[PDB]
């Protein structure tokens, strides 16, 4: 995350980090949504240019953490997956479509004061709140800038921004699956994910029922808090479909 | 990074 | 269930430092 601040404790108790087993290393942001389940960006897990196709077994999870680099020992709980699902029509070949996939964990967790579900949009709440000027929060454990990185959780407040700005800030052909955020030139503040920040979730308060949802996962961006430049977003509740098909059947 | 615990 | 209510803060009504940045842009 650029320009963004320490989490407080227990800000985030959705946070997951997808961490490789060797090298011993942060891949990405992910997102705990029930007990055994946890939501990421496909290109976490499958992103060919990079070479990067992860199996269950190169990866884990670490839930409730707040430290980047340390074992938070009592805090923190470590989970292996028994299975990767990728959306069946996730794009990597052009534009990052479809960029979701979920990760069943081999025992459902204990949530606790550090560990605790996020809530995933129904209809209502995403037309009620994925309006262009309404600000999520994005956390991770992402770089610093484009050049380093942190040594805790970091967090951002960003508008969502409008579908033509966002299209016209860049070459890729965005879809009705994505959307962008970020403060545009001309506003005083400024923000963005980057570099580890993939995978993580893009989050909004209810002010109906004071409730967090997870509206987007971090997708993709060209650099990192650069002017006229916006970050990209996987738009959870038109993939939510997809979600409860996969988890009403594993 | 901090060497987790071998168990995992 | 009780999803998106932090344990540490909705749970005991606190808000976080920056959270009214979010509820004001509504
Ligand atoms: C539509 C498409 O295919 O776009 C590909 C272009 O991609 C261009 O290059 C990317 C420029 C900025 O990139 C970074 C430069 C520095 C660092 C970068 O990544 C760090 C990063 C940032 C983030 C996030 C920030 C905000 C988030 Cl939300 S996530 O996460 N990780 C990037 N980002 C990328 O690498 C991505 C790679 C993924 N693609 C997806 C949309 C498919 C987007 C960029 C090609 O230009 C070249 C050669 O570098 C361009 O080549 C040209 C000019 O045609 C490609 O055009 C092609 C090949 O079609």
């Amino acid at each position: 995350i650029v320009e963004g601040s320490d989490a407080e404790i227990g800000m985030s108790p959705w946070q997951v980090m997808l961490f490789r087993k060797s090298p011993q290393e942060l891949l990405c942001g992910a997102s705990l949504i029930s007990d055994r389940w946890v939501l990421t960006a496909a290109h976490c897990l499958l992103y060919p240019p990079w070479d990067k196709n992860f199996t269950e077994n190169d990866l884990l999870v670490r839930i409730g953490k707040h430290s980047r680099t340390r074992y938070e020992r009592n805090i923190e709980k470590i989970s292996m997956l028994e299975k990767i699902y990728i959306h069946p029509r996730y794009n990597w070949r052009e534009n990052l479509d479809r960029d979701i996939a979920l990760m069943k964990l081999k025992k459902p967790v204990a949530f606790s004061d550090y560990i605790h579900p996020v809530c995933l949009p129904d209809r209502e709440t995403a037309a009620s709140l994925l309006q262009a000027g309404y600000k999520g929060r994005v956390t991770g454990w992402g770089n610093l800038k484009e050049t380093g990185q942190p040594s805790v959780l970091q967090v951002v407040n960003l508008p969502i921004v409008e579908r033509p700005v966002c299209k016209d800030s860049t070459r890729i052909r965005i879809t009705d699956n994505m959307f962008c955020a970020g403060y545009k030139p001309d506003e005083g503040k400024r923000g963005d994910a980057c570099e580890g920040d993939s995978g993580g979730p893009f989050v909004m308060k209810s002010p109906f029922n004071n409730r967090w949802y997870q509206m987007g996962i971090v997708s993709w961006g060209e650099g990192c808090d650069r002017d006229g430049k916006y970050g990209f977003y996987t738009h959870v509740f038109r993939l939510k479909k997809w979600i409860q098909k996969v988890i009403d059947q594993f | 990074f901090e060497e987790i615990p071998e168990e995992y | 269930a009780d999803c998106g209510l932090r344990p540490l803060f909705e749970k005991k009504s606190l808000e976080d430092k920056t959270e009214r940045e979010l509820l004001e842009s509504y």
